[PDB]
């Protein structure tokens, strides 16, 4: 697996372990598991790009230890 | 040593380093794939399964290459990869920097029509100033980036890892600012409380936005989405320097050799684009040799400079 950080805009890093083939949808489920935020309410942004649920981390060229930002959709 | 390739090593090095190119069979994942022709350009190594070869491992029908880069500075594992920064070149053409006017190496070559050249030190300064001034460009498809310093169109950097030139903390600020801009692009709002930093997509038909989120996601400040105050009742480059700094257009005073005799049989062989791996087509010869070094082809030339720009 690969370690990524999911960082709130307020600056909290949430460490998540992912498989590099995990869909972004699956990443959100992992975030739900740790933080209790329903995936429907999550937006993940990597270097300014809104990440689509059907893509993988590898689609976004994300490296181990890199940061995806998490934004709430109320 | 001639190095064609650069990576960002975020591991021991924490800097732009010369990279080592390796190739494997995409079927068996072993370094047993003989390419029909070597890579001649970045697309050849960045677009997976683009290149044809024959695998030498017993009974493997693999015919497609996958390339990887490792940092060249240290013994690495094959799986300890680094990101290739494909805009960065060794300044083999001695082209001056668009901003400082000095000949330096390495350089970054933008993908504008002019192929404008900036030294990496000036590139760092460009990124830092644009970042601090909030003049990075947010693009809904490409993310948060910058174009050619000259302002040339269609020149936004696509491989965002180039921004690792900022250094770790500035790069973190880069990604943070990119997230904020993405939020705003998406029709969201940024919390205006000093030091909060939250951004969110508020509910549709309400002027009152609250910075929601337990466990630190929000701060609970209620603001007006119009004026961003507390929620309230009622109404609220040098022209010549740029010319000289062109990777192709400013290199024509120097003759470009396109053909060299095979060192063994002495018969002229045509170079294929930027590929350094020369293969003599004479059936009784078939010498493979490095255009750059002149030596028999080998893995050092492969790893260091299989092709160049
Ligand atoms: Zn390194
Ligand atoms: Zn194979
Ligand atoms: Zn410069
Ligand atoms: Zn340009
Ligand atoms: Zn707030
Ligand atoms: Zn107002
Ligand atoms: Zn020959
Ligand atoms: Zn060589």
């Amino acid at each position: 697996s690969m370690l990524i950080k999911v960082k709130t805009l307020t600056g909290k890093e949430i460490e998540i372990d992912i498989e590099p083939t995990d869909k972004v949808e699956r990443i959100k489920e992992r975030v739900e598991e740790k933080e209790g935020i329903p995936p429907q309410q999550q937006r993940l942004i990597y270097s300014g790009k809104q990440m689509n649920d059907e893509k993988t981390a590898a689609d976004y060229k994300i490296l181990g230890g890199s940061v995806l930002h998490l934004v709430l959709a109320l | 040593i001639y190095n064609s390739f650069y990576v960002y090593c975020k591991g021991p090095c924490q800097r732009v380093q010369p990279g080592k190119l390796r190739v494997q069979c995409s079927t068996c994942r072993q370094a047993t794939l003989t390419l029909t022709q070597g890579p001649s350009c970045w697309d050849d190594v960045l677009i997976p399964n683009r290149m044809s070869g024959e695998c030498q491992s017993p009974h493997c029908p693999g015919t497609s290459a996958e390339f990887f880069f490792n940092c060249g500075a240290h013994p690495t594992s094959d799986k300890e990869t680094s990101v290739a920064l494909h805009l960065i070149a060794t300044n083999s053409r001695n082209i001056t920097c668009i901003t400082c006017t000095d000949v330096r190496s390495p350089v970054l070559v933008f993908q504008c029509n002019s192929r404008h050249v900036i030294c990496l030190d000036c590139f760092h300064l460009y990124c830092v100033t644009r970042l601090n001034d909030r003049q990075f460009v947010h693009d809904p498809q490409l993310g948060y980036s910058l174009p050619c310093v000259a302002g040339c169109p269609n020149s936004l950097i696509k491989e965002l890892h180039h921004f690792r030139i900022l250094g770790e903390e500035q790069y973190n600020r880069y990604q943070q600012y990119g997230a904020e801009e993405c939020v705003l692009q998406m029709g969201g709002v940024l919390c205006p409380r000093p030091g909060c930093g939250a951004g969110l997509l508020p509910e549709p038909d309400q002027r009152k936005v609250t910075c929601e989120g337990g466990n630190g996601l929000g701060c609970g400040f209620a603001f007006c989405r119009e004026c961003k105050e507390a929620y309230h009742e009622g109404e609220c480059v040098d022209e010549r320097a740029a010319e000289q700094a062109r990777w192709e257009a400013a290199s024509k005073e120097t003759i470009k050799k396109t053909t060299k005799p095979c060192p063994r049989c002495h018969v002229p062989v045509e170079k294929n684009g930027g590929c350094m791996h020369m293969k003599c087509p004479q059936p009784q010869c078939r010498l493979e040799w490095c255009w750059n070094c002149g030596c028999e082809w080998n893995r050092v030339c492969m790893g260091d400079h299989w092709f160049d720009v």
